[PDB]
């Protein structure tokens, strides 16, 4: 659900 | 100190056009609220609404509503040189019915302090010692890795004006209301040291947090990257955030003893017994990164091994020269990606629990250093820091004496974050696999 | 089978003018010594001397002599196209003494086999699956990080004539005189698997190295980079080697039960419970490597739990559906990295021991699969394989069973490459952890 | 016909080393076990198990164990001018019990084909019209954006040797023993048709499968890149593959009819019919691909409506001129990413409910073309292809006709992986968007 | 109508 | 479950 | 025991 | 006293 926030790691 | 008519007076009279609501989240970042000098009353009255779940970081799930709460003494104008002047507010985070967030580490160390004031400690007196390190950057304002000078250990690499980073921060902090000790040139080249008077916790944890802005800031305006990584190259020097410590009891330092042979009270001895006990809990707190575990490795200054002495290669508590008034317990182990904040109240949680069970001191660490095996290691009692951030987190999940300091809000959303960094960490395939591998194999 | 005037007769029709005496080293790497033909007799007298501490790897600390055994039945001359034929021999290394040396893996498989024989198991059947990739390579020769194609599982992508390493590795070993089964592309892009035809132990730990030899020779030769490392890439499937397995008596499969609901005797059901026990100390001799522990990840087939199913996503020991007299055990953890005479000596001695104590296999997994959480998964007791290779080493050190399979000789050479190797892998600094940090902190 | 001794006879005689066992998984892509000419007789025993999940593509989920039973009628020798001749077997995928896999898309139309027999159809004559571009390739081998040529209908383009694909392509086809019928340039630059001779569904669908395989080697034999990609290209003309097709009861064709006005029988109207009102349940597997319904707009000569006329512009179902026993129905929908033999099978089962309901056929559409209206098109009862994969899927999983030809295995898997492809595509940001918007907006 | 077969021009 | 089998869309 | 000292020699 | 085999690391 949480998908736009761990674009950090991408 | 400042009050509402003084805010108001200094920001008409400065012709402040932009004020900076900053407040931290749980990894550390500084985070912020933008606000025009017309909201400057509405902010004042403690009326600001803002989303709060930014505290999580990339682990928030819902969208909450949360009120800043300005701190008048913490009011201060940019020196940047330019018109329209740029001001600060460190706020603390209420929910709308009026309790503060548990989640804020400002208030976690406020929690914490608070607790040692009920065992008659008035104040906690906080030293950092912060390092960074200094990259020049490409035409694109990307950091290279070319460091910005050659220097080794207190040289004076980086002389006259051309791009004298450590200077100008310097000069800056001072005129914003820094009290700055002194300054050096640290051991790896393009690494720097800046270190600042004493202070009390909260103060000096909003003084790294102010640092380190300061610090980025100027480095970008050289054209060049400030970075406070642990360990940004291998082979080289890490960089550190020993923390120097002391309680206070209404302007008296109970850290001190004439008649001690170390000049160290009871009650010293007993804080760095329960600092020591609890190290690889805390571990996880003033070490949170995954690049904070390449950083202790022997051989660069860091330390390993769970051990205090007077004068050694990398004990984990250092005891300095000084004495009277500036007797001080020097903690080692944070770097400065750590959460202030958060590093100081568990250090202080660890301290106040040590002296609480009247903890016993282990014997000092002598002139011999760690090359012994690992049988003579554990035949003296000597701990191990953890090996990564896994270890950390499965020692953290197991305290129950630094758990309680974190909370139990801040605890779970940490202990999240931290495993979904391990987690992308560990799948990885790095290129020293490929150079190893893929033609041996 | 072969004897001394039998080679000779062939070296001298054949017009062979260079024999490899080949031999392997603890970490897998195949070694061997040059010989003119004209050395061929003193060859087979068993009286070539050379170092012998070449087999333990880069932490030999003095110079030995050791002399070299070849075996006769392992003679073959490779299909090169070429004059002055190149011929080989698998030789077993002897002290000065006249015993044979201890840190030999091909000795300790032998061992095995012997004390499996000792029990009334005349031979271990072994059918291996090795995968392995291909890339592309530069001017220089060097592999780029482009595959030689983008099929799929079980594609014909690689069709023609150009570039098509599969078909010519294939006639080449059938050339030699390899029983190849058959051969398929894998799910990666530019993964290749080749199967053999079942054989004894040791002829298939033969057979794997010259498998390896031969695949990287032939992808040379086209412009390619083989490699047989467990994970080279990110995100895609990695490389495995599954073992098929089931122990004979005099040409009868003791693993076969015609009454038994799955077609499973209780010597196979004792055998596989012994390799489940044993699963985390032999983790450290399956899969030998750091890289091998970036593919034991979920999601890429790869096991990460001990458990054995008939039908599962990725268990740790899969029954295949065929019976009578070629019913398997498949043990999927290990990699092609891995040494294949420790490999199957370290599962022989594992499913020895289940054999002679009787154990009682756990119940399989059914088609539920691991999103349980870890409460669900010790509860129904799962372990899980180590998570890196330090753990596995603690596991193998504290392990009874497969270290005295391994041998006190050859446990601690093994132990040294392994720990030096993740002392230098753990202070390294990864592009990951600059991307992540540097701009952060 | 051939026969296990022929079969071994001619692989000895022609020194075949190398066999393919060929066979189809659901999306069509062409799939193969390699095998040495060791293993044929395994082989004919129809005792090889490779995984067979395969078939289901990348949602499959666990493995499984399934046989090959190769088709002797289909042992073909591939004519690559070189040593080491390769052959190649068509196998149908059985369980281990024996019995037929309910996802074979072989079996499928096999299925299908024995219920029509079960009618009094003894067989479906078939006969493909496939088209495929030829792209240029870069120095890496990757396809360019450039044709092989710029001819235009029936052009002669392609001449001489030089880069001459179309004729390479029929002369090696003919070589195996292909029937083809005539070959031309199509409308587009760069695209080219191979219209083979009539056959059999089974071997029409066997030899579409290898006639793509033929063409995309010696495409690449060429340095050119050959696709059947429905439209590889805006603005320029699509790939179809028009399908003739006739039921036929012993030599005699059921859909010829003298006294009819136009030739065609009531059994044939009634087929026309049924595919008729089928036509958007089948456009999902006709038509597979989200670029398939790129190729369905209008000025193309693709059809985009469900309607039936011998002379129109691009009709759903074409009527050819030919009479007696070449009397056909030509269905336009499919393009060459189709499954063979799954469209083959959806559309001889509409055909068949639209006999066994004696279905009526609607009147045909005149000169006029579809300039008229939305209500113009629907007050004459015209109905419209779906616009996109999603419409296609769900028409499919609420039609209960053709869904009974793919069966319930199989069904469930296309629409796993059609919907996992839907999903992909639809959340993509293209750069058509960045081109219209973030300038605009 | 006739837009695939004016592909010359464009 | 199914990570490395949709490689073909990264 | 020194080995982020004498980095200058690498 | 190891060093000329540890150049693999290096
Ligand atoms: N104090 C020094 O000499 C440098 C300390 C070292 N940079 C550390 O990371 O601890
Ligand atoms: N489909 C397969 O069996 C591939 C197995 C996978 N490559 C592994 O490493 O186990
Ligand atoms: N002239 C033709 O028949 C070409 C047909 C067109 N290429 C299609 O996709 O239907
Ligand atoms: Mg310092
Ligand atoms: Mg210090
Ligand atoms: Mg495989
Ligand atoms: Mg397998
Ligand atoms: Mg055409
Ligand atoms: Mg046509």
């Amino acid at each position: 659900l949480i998908q736009g926030e761990l674009s950090r790691f991408f | 100190s400042y009050t509402r008519e003084d805010i108001i007076r200094i920001a008409e009279e400065e012709n402040v056009r932009f004020i900076r609501l900053q407040f931290t989240d749980l990894l550390g970042t500084i985070k912020n609220v933008e606000i025009p000098v017309s909201q400057l009353e509405k902010a004042l009255d403690n009326k600001m609404m803002f989303d709060g779940s930014s505290i999580e970081g990339y682990v928030r799930i819902e969208e909450s509503d949360m009120y800043l709460y300005p701190d008048l003494d913490t009011w201060v104008v940019f020196p940047w040189v330019t018109s329209d002047r740029v001001a600060r507010l460190i706020c603390d985070i209420y929910k709308p019915d009026g309790s503060p967030f548990a989640g804020d580490p400002r208030g976690i160390l406020k929690r914490v302090l608070k607790e040692a004031e009920e065992l008659g400690y008035t104040s906690m007196n906080v030293g950092p010692e912060p390092e960074f390190f200094l990259f020049k950057t490409d035409e694109k304002g990307d950091p290279t890795t070319e460091l910005n000078d050659q220097g080794g250990y207190f040289d004076l690499a980086p002389m006259d004006l051309g791009e004298n980073c450590r200077r100008e921060i310097v000069l800056k902090l001072e005129e914003m209301g820094f009290e700055i000790e002194a300054s050096h040139h640290e051991v790896a080249p393009g690494q720097h040291e800046i270190d600042f008077k004493y202070a009390d916790a909260v103060k000096a944890a909003d003084q790294i947090q102010t640092f380190k802005l300061v610090v980025k800031t100027i480095a970008r305006q050289h054209g060049l990257h400030a970075t406070f990584m642990p360990k940004p190259l291998f082979g080289v020097n890490g960089s550190g955030m020993h923390c120097n410590q002391s309680l206070f009891k209404d302007n008296e330092n109970v850290f001190y003893d004439e008649t001690d042979e170390l000049g160290l009270s009871q009650t010293a001895r007993h804080y760095m017994a329960g600092i020591l006990k609890h190290a690889r809990a805390m571990a996880a707190i003033t070490n949170p990164t995954v690049n904070s575990y390449k950083r202790l490795v022997p051989g660069y200054e860091a330390p390993c091994y769970v051990a205090w002495s007077a004068s050694n290669r990398s004990p984990m508590i250092r005891i300095p020269a000084s004495r009277g008034l500036s007797t001080r317990v020097e903690v080692r182990n944070p770097d400065p990606a750590a959460n202030p904040y958060l590093a100081l109240a568990v250090m202080l949680r660890a301290g106040l629990d040590g002296i609480k069970r009247q903890m016993a001191l282990p014997a000092p660490i002598d002139r011999n250093i760690y090359v012994m095996s690992e049988e003579e290691r554990i035949e003296e009692g000597i701990p191990s820091l953890p090996a990564d951030l896994k270890e950390a987190l499965s020692e953290l999940i197991r305290s129950e004496v630094i758990s309680d300091a974190l909370g139990d809000h801040a605890l779970a959303y940490f202990y999240e974050l931290k495993e979904i960094e391990w987690d992308m960490y560990r799948t990885q395939v790095h290129q020293w696999e490929r150079d190893q591998y893929l033609t041996l194999y």
